């Protein structure tokens, strides 16, 4: 009776969400003919035994949703919630936000309130998209725009896949990046940032995989979820809410841009080789090799942490590994915030998906802060922006749909801001 | 003899608690070793397949001599 919402809109997101509703069938029993022989968060009960997931699945390609609407999992999600348009967006912006994505946002709407009519106690909502994307980006943007519009209270916890500032997969992410940052910072609370490259390095080094693909890296973004979802999943001896996250992580009304980790991600013979104890969990996850976002932490100071933890876990041993690490050197917090942990156990350790690169572990942390790292990336970000405005450059495939070019300068010139909200809030007194 | 009888309670207990909790431990030991089997022999299956497939194109294409009409 505290459930949650999950969207996936755009490419990324109906992929990681696959992968992460594959995930959780895994962990509550429920198997793909929507049959079990707990789930009150996520799925809900059709009266008899055939459950159905609380999710949308919104990406107007019809191919990706055709791969899901044709793969292992076709009889378990509704098929009123797989709603795809006839066209692509193209990677711009307006392509998704202004003319096309005019048409299914509001079926979209129609969709999310005939589901929350259903739920009870309601929480927070779960987007999932990219914002280099071009129907992820703009529907995600207008979505987001009726939902803080219309029912408020509720928290907005997106995970968008932000590109890296080196690799690309289009060379047009830079202006619906900008513009996707823009359109939700005034209508969001939350903003994790999960870089796709960090991930690969990660995959490198713990795994010893030179060639992994977009399959595990979802696997392990649905491992992050459903570590932060055991809270509401099962019992432990810290519950916290998930408007707890919206509550530790929100300083100021504008600086809410959070960067997560999980901690161990071995494999098999790691595992073998390895101990694992609290202290050594809880001291890797602060190290800067495995920040989803691809940030060096050090370069900034923190603002705030939590931390779930999942599995056999000692209280005390947890209380003074934090200490030891409050006490550490090479971090640093801020002034205002003497208060810089929050924690949260369960008793739910993590899930050994077969053929999951992952190996059976008895212990897990996932770790999503508040840091300032975070704001360098817009620099470099912004970086790419100058060379391409500076030349007016795809402006025309723009205002070939009817958005507005100031709008740019807007954009542009609230990023400018936001850099200088890191060096008004990071700065001591 | 009381305060005996009751030390003995505790001793046992514990003495049985960690037992069990390093009975897990191992029994999670030979999970992982169980589960490195797949990734050895998932591995030797797809190079022993590349292998003969492979050697097939090599050989397909190889066999192209002439016509001589
Ligand atoms: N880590 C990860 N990234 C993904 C995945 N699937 C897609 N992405 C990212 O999605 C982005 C590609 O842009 P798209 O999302 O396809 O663009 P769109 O909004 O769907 O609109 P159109 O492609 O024009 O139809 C890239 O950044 C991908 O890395 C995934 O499964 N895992
Ligand atoms: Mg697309």
């Amino acid at each position: 009776m505290r459930e949650v919402i999950s969207i996936h809109v755009g490419q990324g997101g109906i992929q990681v969400g696959n992968a992460c509703w594959e995930l959780f069938c895994l962990e509550h029993g429920i198997q793909p003919d929507g049959q079990m022989p707990a789930f009150n968060t996520f799925f809900s009960e059709t009266g008899a035994g055939k459950h159905v997931p609380r999710a949308v699945f919104l990406d107007l390609e019809p191919t990706v949703i055709d791969e899901v609407r044709t793969g292992t999992y076709r009889q378990l999600f509704h098929p009123e919630q797989l709603i795809s348009g006839k066209e692509d967006a193209a990677n711009n912006f307006a392509r998704g936000h202004y003319t096309i994505g005019k048409e299914i946002v509001d079926l979209c709407l129609d969709r999310i309130r005939k589901l929350a009519d259903n739920c009870t106690g309601l929480q927070g909502f779960l987007v999932f998209n990219s914002v280099g994307g071009g129907t992820g980006s703009g529907l995600g943007s207008l979505l987001l725009e009726r939902l803080s519009v219309d029912y408020g209270k509720k928290s907005k916890l997106g995970f968008t896949i932000y590109p890296s500032p080196q690799v690309s997969t289009a060379v047009v992410e830079p202006y619906n990046s900008i513009l996707s940052t823009h359109s939700l910072l005034e209508h969001t609370d939350v903003a994790v940032m999960l870089d796709n490259e960090a991930i690969y390095d990660i995959c490198r080094r713990n795994l010893d995989i030179e060639r992994p693909t977009y399959t595990n890296l979802n696997r392990l973004i649905a491992q992050v979820i459903s570590s932060l979802t055991a809270s509401l999943r099962f019992d432990g001896a810290l519950n916290v809410d998930i408007t707890e996250f919206q509550t530790n992580l929100v300083p100021y009304p504008r600086i809410h841009f959070m960067l997560s980790s999980y901690a161990p991600i071995i494999s098999a013979e790691k595992a073998y080789h390895e101990q694992l104890s609290v202290a050594e969990i809880t001291n890797s996850a602060f190290e800067p090799a495995n920040m989803m976002a691809k940030c060096d932490p050090r370069h900034g100071k923190y603002m705030a942490c939590s931390m779930m933890y999942r599995g056999d876990v000692v209280p005390k041993d947890v209380n003074a590994s934090i200490a030891t690490i409050k006490t550490k050197r090479t971090i640093q917090f801020v002034d205002w915030c003497p208060t810089g942990f929050k924690v949260g156990i369960n008793y739910q350790p993590p899930t050994v998906v077969p053929g999951g690169d992952l190996a059976k572990v008895m212990r897990a942390v996932c770790m999503i802060s508040n840091s300032t790292a975070i704001a360098e990336v817009f620099s470099r970000l912004d970086h790419k922006f100058d060379l391409m405005y500076a030349k007016r450059a795809f402006v025309h495939w723009y205002v070939g749909e009817g958005m507005e070019e100031g709008e740019f300068s807007e954009a542009r010139e609230d990023l400018a801001a936001l850099e200088k909200d890191y060096e008004e809030v990071g700065i001591e007194t | 003899t009381q305060t005996l009888e009751l030390n003995r309670m505790r001793g046992m207990l514990e003495d049985d608690f960690n037992r069990k909790k390093a009975s897990i431990r191992q029994a999670v030991k030979e999970e992982n070793q169980q589960l490195d089997k797949q990734k050895r022999d998932l591995e030797k299956q797809s190079n022993n397949e590349k292998l003969n497939y492979e050697r097939t194109e090599i050989d397909m294409v190889k066999t192209r001599g002439q016509k001589r009409p």
